[PDB]
């Protein structure tokens, strides 16, 4: 009902949304790095067999 | 210049950094009191005066780094480590400190001496300061992370669940250090003492109510970040095939409780990592995935809870794709096994367990024709096992109660599918065991034996 | 503090905030559905409403199979004694509620069919027993 | 079985009513977006949450958290 | 400022959705770089095999 409580709740909601977006971006980056590392390792072994 | 923002969005490290920075003692008074060097106090006062007002500055970090390793006072090492951690953690000021620390290799070993020594706050700031220099692409060392994890002061603060700042800072430092491929090998060797606190935090969060505003293990910003970092620390090391089968084989009991956290929780962060851990362990990349999926499906029964957890949908739909891939991989892996060799091996092993595909009428109807080679020798062996376990061995107990109800429920579908199974039960003597077990305890097994006796009674009189 | 969510038009937000403010509600701020990630439009709420309708049909099927009168609840307030015990203050989980009642409804239907078949077979055999003895 | 599930059916109906009210308050359809476009949030106490849900109001719905 | 927090929260949600889309784009770019990184890591092993065969 107060005017400052809407700005404080909007700032806390924006900070929570920014923290959730940063956590989702960090988890997506970690999963993409793990999948790229697994695919690079599989391709590296798949070339290393015929090279050997 | 341009240090990473790791440990810069957590209020737990900023609360201890603001609490230590609010009560910073004078280095000149401690130097006059015979507690520290005068050059380290004047250099720390010049760096503290040039950090706030000003932010050449990196040259004064060597006297505080040498004074922190030479001295043994946690009051000066905590204030100097908070000032060096505040300049190294920031990205607007203190750019020469990261270049001077990364350029000098002796500063990493000199800064690592303060970790595990003194107060818990100075060891927590020194562990994050050593983890920030170890996380860079210019210097790396597994002996510092292995020696820091082998210490008692570092694991003692993270093992305590009373302080969420030290446990969240240690789990966040181990989870941030676990992103590197070199630290994942050394982190998996020392993961035999701190692993039980992560399951105890999720069990304490699931055991508590979600309508409270206390951020310990609840649905607040601190509890979701602590449980998300604790689940992300095992989720980062869960990408290995040997660690997934070894962690699923050793910690399958504690790993089976992670499915209830996604259903009991309302946020998709813990449910995405909880379903992502079982989806990563259920992937066909580790050795003996069918044994872990068969042991978790038969013993754990994660396949029926995955269908109930799949009904809830929210944002971050990649966790829902991991739940659909885990449900399809669990359903395909469970249906891909032989029912005759699994049923004969389970009957010969003297252990019965329920499953989604084992309780189907098509498997009993298909195995009823192949089982007929000795006049129902398989059904007579299962009825001889249920009558042997129920007759002698404290029947209606803990051990024989699962195989009695599973043998009665499995025998009910075989009795309903074929009307010729009454001769196998009458020849062995298992017909009286259903009538005697129908009027005792275990009323679910009495309902299964009452369903088999009603199925035999339906074919006995028409 | 417990989080509260309200749904109404934007024209009556002043009267809803004034009427809700007299009960203990504070920090009332109007927002939109797109601003809230959890309160956004999705088909998961429609599928959960379909599962809640299947659980409501299973409750009527269990009430009809139980041989009792139709009970009418709809209580959501925590001020009453039965409403506080039958309704928790936290969020509702439809997965444990549907999965906890589906196997009980299927086992109750199978137990009712087995009891009806056993009663019909016992009534048929007891009816034909004296006719078979008198005919024999 | 009936004595074991008789209270669970009555509790499941009351939980299903608030579960349907939360789904209707969630705005999971296109008609609910063009009808109830205002969604506000606020901080209320745990003891006052039971007293706030006692009044049904006119068009506003309450959800416990 | 009742009518400003909805637009500010919508702009913050659009910035968070753009950050999540940038994280998904970097996640696809990691495998897109690893797809060339596999043959780029195999060529250094083939050249090391030829360098190990030239000594024999």
């Amino acid at each position: 009902l107060t005017p400052n409580q809407v700005n404080d709740e909007l700032n806390k909601m924006q900070a929570f949304i920014r923290k959730e977006a940063e956590e989702k971006a960090k988890e997506i980056q970690l999963k993409a790095d793990q999948e790229y590392e697994i695919e690079k390792t599989n391709i590296v072994r798949n070339e290393t067999n015929n090279i050997d | 210049m341009g240090a990473t923002k790791i440990l810069m969005d957590s209020t737990h490290f900023n609360e201890i950094r603001s609490i230590i920075r609010s009560r910073s003692v004078a280095w000149d008074a401690l130097a006059r009191s015979e507690e520290l060097s005068e050059i380290d106090a004047s250099t720390a006062k010049a760096l503290e005066s040039i950090l706030v007002k000003k932010n050449v500055n990196g040259k004064t970090l060597i006297p505080l780094i040498h004074l922190l390793s030479t001295s043994d006072n946690e009051d000066c090492k905590k204030s100097v480590q908070n000032l060096i951690a505040e300049l190294l953690s920031s990205d607007k000021y203190g750019d020469d400190t990261v270049k001077f620390f990364q350029e000098d290799p002796k500063q990493l070993e000199q800064l690592f001496d303060v970790s595990l020594k003194g107060d818990f706050q100075t060891v927590l700031i020194s562990g994050f300061n050593v983890v920030s220099l170890l996380v860079q692409n210019g210097l790396h060392n597994v002996k510092l992370v292995e020696k820091l994890l082998k210490n008692n002061n570092l694991i003692n603060i993270l093992q305590n669940i009373e302080q969420m700042d030290t446990c969240y800072v240690c789990i966040r430092l181990l989870q941030e250090l676990a992103v590197i491929p070199e630290y994942r090998d050394v982190i998996w060797l020392h993961e035999k003492k701190f692993m039980p606190t992560l399951f105890k935090i999720l069990q304490r969060a699931t055991d508590s109510q979600l309508a409270t505003r206390i951020v310990a293990t609840n649905s607040n910003h601190l509890g979701i970040q602590l449980q998300y970092h604790s689940l992300l620390l095992i989720w980062l090391l869960t990408f290995n095939p040997v660690f997934a089968n070894e962690l699923v084989q050793k910690y399958l009991s504690d790993f089976l409780d992670l499915l209830k956290l996604v259903k009991i929780t309302i946020k998709e962060k813990v449910s995405r990592l909880c379903i992502s851990i079982i989806l990563q362990c259920c992937s066909t990349r580790v050795k003996q995935h069918k044994k872990v999926i068969k042991q978790l499906l038969l013993l754990g029964n994660a396949l029926p809870t995955v269908q109930s957890l799949s009904e809830r949908k929210y944002s971050d739909e990649e966790l829902r794709q991991d739940i659909s891939n885990l449900k399809e991989i669990l359903e395909n892996e469970y249906q891909e096994l032989t029912s005759f060799d699994e049923y004969v091996a389970e009957l010969d092993s003297k252990l019965l367990c329920w499953s989604p595909p084992h309780v189907d009428n098509g498997f009993w109807s298909d195995n009823i024709d192949e089982f007929k080679k000795d006049n129902y020798k398989i059904f007579r062996q299962l009825i001889e096992l249920l009558q042997a376990k129920v007759r002698n061995g404290d029947v209606n107990a803990k051990q024989e109660k699962i195989i009695i109800q599973v043998a009665l429920n499995d025998i009910t579908h075989v009795v309903e599918l074929l009307p010729e199974s009454i001769d196998v039960l009458d020849k062995t003597g298992g017909k009286a065991d259903i009538m005697e077990l129908l009027n005792h305890s275990d009323s679910r097994v009495k309902y299964e034996a009452l369903k088999a006796t009603q199925a035999i009674i339906g074919y006995t009189f028409k | 503090m417990a989080l509260v969510q309200f749904y109404i038009p934007q024209e009556i937000s002043r009267d809803s905030a004034y009427t809700l403010g007299q009960l203990g509600l504070v920090q009332f701020r109007d927002l939109n559905s797109k601003v809230r990630a959890f309160q956004r439009t999705f088909v998961n709420e429609i599928r959960r409403l379909d599962n809640v309708e299947r659980q409501y049909r299973y409750f009527y099927s269990l009430l009809k199979k139980h041989d009792i009168k139709l009970y009418e609840g709809d209580t959501d307030k925590y001020l009453d004694g039965s409403g506080e015990l039958y309704v928790p203050p936290s969020g509702s989980v439809i997965d444990d509620y549907v999965r906890n009642a589906s196997y009980l409804e299927e086992r109750l239907i199978q137990m009712e069919d087995a009891t009806d078949q056993i009663e019909v077979q016992k009534n048929d055999l007891e009816q034909y027993r004296f006719i078979l003895q008198s005919g024999d | 079985e009936l004595y074991a599930i008789a209270k669970e059916l009555d509790s499941w109906f009351q939980d299903v009513t608030r579960e349907k009210a939360i789904f209707e308050i969630l705005n999971k359809s296109n008609y609910d977006t063009n009808r109830k476009i205002l969604i506000a949030e606020g901080w209320i106490p745990r003891d006052e949450l039971a007293t706030l849900q006692a009044r049904l109001g006119e068009m506003i719905a309450r959800l416990g958290i | 400022s009742q009518k400003n927090g909805i637009a500010t929260l919508l702009q913050a949600e659009k910035e968070a959705h753009e950050i999540v889309s940038k994280a998904r784009k970097y996640r696809q770019d990691k495998l897109k770089q690893a797809k060339t990184d596999a043959a780029k890591e195999i060529d250094s092993y083939k050249i090391q095999k030829d360098k190990e065969l030239k000594e024999f």
